């Protein structure tokens, strides 16, 4: 799929991928903190 | 011993206690033509009468027995007392707390 | 339907699709987390 | 720094839930110190974070000036 | 969104903006329908205290009126359960069930408020049905807000605030307003009574002001009112600028505080665990437990006179000023 | 009926159609999520 970079500007796509994955990783980690069974810092029984 | 209550007593007059299901307030709102004292939740049969028994509306008074074919508009179904309590509190927590 | 890309710029269609898919999957995953039955990390019973 | 302090305290008040953060976005806040502290420095979770957020926010707007 | 037509009423002088606007299409019309009272049975013959083995509250009622009251209470609090909701099967002299002890307290409380709180309820009085409306539980009770013993070095300490709550009518206002005023007797006044400050005599904080605000949020939605029906908000702390509703609802606060502190909270010990709130407390009465969003509960229907047994005797100790207002003689030790 | 596209601009009609149909479809799906008999995630009785 090297042709994908003749459509999508690779420089902008790389930056927006890192920015987007930053939001998603922070969001998923925060969601796990909010749950009782997956907050590793709280240490509730599973 | 176990005197039977008077149908003309004020306690009976007030609740419409009638010795026979016929001659009752058949035009009273709370009334089905199957309600008898024996069918009443408030009725405890007497040990040695055969035809009478205690009535909880009369405080289970020994000298205020009721005929098993009687009726008052305080009748409640003996089909109750199967289930006691809020029907959503567990039985463990129902008694006392 | 190959002519669809002679009319619509491939980059804008793909960016539009990707934005819709990202928002939609986030919204579906969030809706599931909001329900008692399909909150997979809330760990409820059915 | 001010926005991070406010945002993290806001997020912490809803038990770190991003969903509950959106649900409560208009309602959450970094709360000022309770009256008993007067003008002293209160503990972080009792208005201390508010005082730091207010101090850095004041500094940023003054530098922006 | 709503739409016209809206019912409007004038609460203050023309041009003051003191008006009530109501949506007629938002009223339930079934929750507020008073049950049809039973026919008056005879009050002759011996009293209930002479007939019944275990009667402590309804001693001075006839046998007929005692059973009429018992059937009425069944319809009011547990129609779908029957007499065995409170009574242990066929042994009506038994006090085993917690609902029996609670209901015995509920009769004593119903008699107490009907005999002493005409300063709020006038002549309408209340019945088991005013609060229960045909349910085992009043739909409109409250529990204490949980107190989590904050970290003191962590983050996100809401001081009972900053969360949308149905207690505060979806504001970010303090959520513990009921505990402070409807069970406790904390001061509700926020306005200084002078033109110039005396900060060492009157220094109410804005947090205390928002707590009194949050109680007012409830007292408005709980009676289908708004701030204007009890106040001229331009001059909020002026009693002579307020309608007589403010004086009535003043006693509604002290009566609700009386109900919670002296009659409801003593029941907390013997409640089942399923019934208690998160803190482990009993459900308590707020303004909507009787009003359900209407100024006159059950459309102001006077149900008490139809049922002898729910009216007590006017206590010689009653003050309505001994609930946190110059004295605490009408409140027990605990409160909250 | 091809003459419809000598009247409208077909390129923008299709883009407008997708955005309108997306808004309507989310409108209907959310409305069913708010009803009781058609909330498939809630699973109330019918
Ligand atoms: C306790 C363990 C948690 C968990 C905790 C975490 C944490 C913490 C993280 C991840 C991250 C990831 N997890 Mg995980 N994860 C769990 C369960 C899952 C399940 C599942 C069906 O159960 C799936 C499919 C995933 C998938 C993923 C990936 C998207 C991602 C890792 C990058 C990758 O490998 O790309 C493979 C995937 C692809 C190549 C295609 C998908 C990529 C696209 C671009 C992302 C779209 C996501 C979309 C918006 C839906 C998000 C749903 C969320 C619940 C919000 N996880 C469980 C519930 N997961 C990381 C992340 O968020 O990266 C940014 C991360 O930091
Ligand atoms: C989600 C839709 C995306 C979008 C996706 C696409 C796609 C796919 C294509 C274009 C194409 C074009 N876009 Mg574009 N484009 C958008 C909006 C715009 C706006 C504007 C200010 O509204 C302008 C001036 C343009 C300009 C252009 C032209 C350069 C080009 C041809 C015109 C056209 O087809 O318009 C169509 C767009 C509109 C008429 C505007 C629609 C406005 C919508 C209703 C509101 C924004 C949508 C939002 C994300 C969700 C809406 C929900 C609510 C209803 C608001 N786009 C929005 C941001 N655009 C085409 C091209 O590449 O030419 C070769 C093409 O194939
Ligand atoms: C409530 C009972 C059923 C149910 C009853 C129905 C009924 C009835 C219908 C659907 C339909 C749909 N349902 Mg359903 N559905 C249910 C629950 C779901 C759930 C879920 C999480 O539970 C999901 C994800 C769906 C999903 C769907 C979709 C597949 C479909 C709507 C298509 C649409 O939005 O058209 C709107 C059009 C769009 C959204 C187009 C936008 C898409 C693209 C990606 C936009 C990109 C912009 C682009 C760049 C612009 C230019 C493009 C150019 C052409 C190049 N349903 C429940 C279980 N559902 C409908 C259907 O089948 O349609 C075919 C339908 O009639
Ligand atoms: C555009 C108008 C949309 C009207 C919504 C259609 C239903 C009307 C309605 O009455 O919806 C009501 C919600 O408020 C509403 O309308 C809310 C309507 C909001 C419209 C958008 C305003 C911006 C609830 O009513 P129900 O008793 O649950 O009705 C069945
Ligand atoms: C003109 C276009 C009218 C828009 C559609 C109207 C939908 C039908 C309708 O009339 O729906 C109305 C929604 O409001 C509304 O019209 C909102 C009206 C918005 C446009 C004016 C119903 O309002 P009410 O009965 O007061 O709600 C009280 C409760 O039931 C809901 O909280
Ligand atoms: C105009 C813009 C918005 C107004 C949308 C209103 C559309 C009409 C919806 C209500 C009419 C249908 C209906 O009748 O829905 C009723 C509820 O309406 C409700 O919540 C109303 C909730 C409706 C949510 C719809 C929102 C869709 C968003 C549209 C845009 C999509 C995203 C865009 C980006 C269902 O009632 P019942 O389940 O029996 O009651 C049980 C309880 O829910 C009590 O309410
Ligand atoms: C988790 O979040 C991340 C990190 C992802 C980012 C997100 C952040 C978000 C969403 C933040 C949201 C912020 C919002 C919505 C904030 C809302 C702010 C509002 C509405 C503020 C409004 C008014 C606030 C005022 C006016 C504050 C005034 C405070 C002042 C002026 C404080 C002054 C304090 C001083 C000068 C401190 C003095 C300290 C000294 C040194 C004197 O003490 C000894
Ligand atoms: C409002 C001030 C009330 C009046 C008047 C009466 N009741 Fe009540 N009752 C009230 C509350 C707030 C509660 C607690 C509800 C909860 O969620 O815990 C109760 C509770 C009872 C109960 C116990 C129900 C149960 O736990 O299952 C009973 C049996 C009961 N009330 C009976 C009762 C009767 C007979 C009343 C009239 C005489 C009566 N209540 C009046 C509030 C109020
Ligand atoms: C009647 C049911 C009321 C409604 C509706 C609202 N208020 Fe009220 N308010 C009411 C009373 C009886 C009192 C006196 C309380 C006391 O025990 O002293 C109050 C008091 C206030 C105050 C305190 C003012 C002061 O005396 O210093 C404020 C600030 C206040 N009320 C505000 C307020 C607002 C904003 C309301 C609408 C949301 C509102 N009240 C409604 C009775 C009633
Ligand atoms: C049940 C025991 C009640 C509680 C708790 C509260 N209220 Fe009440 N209120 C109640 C009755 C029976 C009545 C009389 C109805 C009638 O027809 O006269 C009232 C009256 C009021 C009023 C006056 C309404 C008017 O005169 O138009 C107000 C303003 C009012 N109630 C408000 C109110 C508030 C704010 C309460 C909580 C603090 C409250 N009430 C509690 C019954 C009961
Ligand atoms: C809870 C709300 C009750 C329901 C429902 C019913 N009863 Fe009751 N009953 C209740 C209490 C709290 C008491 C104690 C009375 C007191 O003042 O202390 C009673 C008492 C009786 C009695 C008297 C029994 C005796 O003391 O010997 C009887 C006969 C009685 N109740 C009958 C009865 C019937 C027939 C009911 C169903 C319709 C019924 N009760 C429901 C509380 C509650
Ligand atoms: C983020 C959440 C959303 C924030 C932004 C919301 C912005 C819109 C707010 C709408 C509020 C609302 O619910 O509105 C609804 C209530 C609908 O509002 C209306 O009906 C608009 C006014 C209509 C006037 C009709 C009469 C005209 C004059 C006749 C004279 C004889
Ligand atoms: C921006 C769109 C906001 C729409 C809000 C609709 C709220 C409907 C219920 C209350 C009405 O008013
Ligand atoms: S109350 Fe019951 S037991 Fe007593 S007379 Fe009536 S039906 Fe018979």
């Amino acid at each position: 799929m090297w042709r994908m970079w003749k459509i999508l500007d690779y420089r902008r796509t790389v930056v927006l991928a890192h920015v987007g994955m930053a939001v998603l990783a922070l969001l998923i980690h925060f969601i796990l903190l909010s749950t009782e069974n997956f907050n590793w810092l709280q240490g509730n029984p599973y | 011993t176990w005197e039977i209550i008077s149908e003309d007593a004020p306690e009976a007059k007030g609740i419409g206690y009638v010795h026979n299901q016929a001659d009752a307030d058949m035009d009273h709102p709370r009334f089905e033509s199957h309600q008898f004292c024996a069918n009443c939740l408030l009725y405890v049969p007497h040990e040695e009468d055969g035809d009478h028994g205690y009535c909880a509306a009369f405080g289970m008074d020994e000298k205020r027995l009721v005929n098993a074919n009687g009726w008052c508009w305080a009748w409640e179904d003996a089909g109750d007392a199967a289930e006691v309590g809020p029907r959503d509190v567990p039985a463990d927590q129902l008694r006392r707390g | 339907m190959w002519r669809l890309w002679k009319l619509y710029d491939p980059r804008r269609v793909l960016i539009g699709i990707f934005s819709w898919l990202a928002v939609l999957a986030l919204v579906i995953h969030f809706i599931l987390l909001s329900t008692d039955r399909f909150n997979w990390v809330g760990g409820a019973a059915v | 720094v001010s926005i991070v302090i406010i945002g993290m305290n806001m997020l912490a008040s809803v038990d770190w839930s991003p969903l509950e953060f959106i649900r409560q976005f208009f309602w959450v806040a970094l709360e000022p110190p309770p009256p008993e502290y007067g003008l002293s420095l209160p503990p972080l979770n009792d208005g201390g974070w508010w005082l730091i957020a207010g101090f850095t926010l004041t500094l940023s707007v003054l530098l922006w000036f | 969104c709503e739409r016209p037509p809206v019912d409007t009423e004038q609460k203050g002088y023309r041009g003051t903006g003191m008006e009530e606007v109501n949506n007629p299409r938002l009223r339930d019309d079934d929750l507020h329908l008073a049950p049809e009272a039973a026919d008056p049975v005879s009050a002759e013959g011996p009293r209930a205290g002479e007939i019944y083995q275990n009667v402590e509250v309804l001693d001075d009622l006839s046998v007929a009126e005692f059973t009429r009251l018992m059937q009425s209470m069944t319809d009011w609090v547990s129609p779908d359960e029957g007499c065995t909701y409170c009574h242990d099967g066929n042994d009506f002299a038994s006090e085993e069930l917690y609902t029996y002890q609670v209901s015995r307290q509920m009769i004593e409380m119903n008699r107490y408020v009907n005999a002493n709180w005409d300063s709020h309820m006038d002549d309408t009085g209340v019945t088991c049905y005013t609060c229960h409306r045909g349910e085992n539980l009043p739909e409109e009770s409250w529990f204490a807000e949980p107190t989590p013993d904050v970290n003191m070095a962590g983050l996100g300490n809401t001081m009972m605030q900053n969360l949308a709550s149905e207690k505060t009518e979806y504001t970010s206002l303090p959520r513990n307003a009921f505990e402070r005023y409807l069970l406790g007797h904390d001061d509700l006044r926020v306005e200084g009574d002078t033109i110039l400050p005396h900060l060492d005599e009157w220094d109410v904080s804005l947090q205390d002001t928002e707590a009194s605000y949050s109680l007012m949020m409830h007292m408005s939605a709980a009676t289908g009112s708004n701030c204007t029906t009890c106040h001229n908000t331009g001059r909020l702390g002026q009693w002579d600028e307020s309608p007589e509703e403010r004086e009535i609802s003043w006693h509604g606060i002290r009566m609700t505080r009386d109900i919670n502190a002296n009659w409801i909270e003593p029941l907390e010990a013997g409640q089942p665990e399923v019934r208690l709130g998160p803190t482990g407390d009993i459900a308590k009465v707020q303004c909507a437990t009787c009003h359900y969003g209407e100024q006159l509960p059950l459309d102001g229907a006077k149900m008490v006179d139809d049922y002898p047994g729910l009216m007590g005797e006017e206590d010689a100790d009653f003050d309505f000023l001994q609930f946190g207002d110059l004295g605490t003689d009408g409140l027990r030790d605990r409160n909250a």
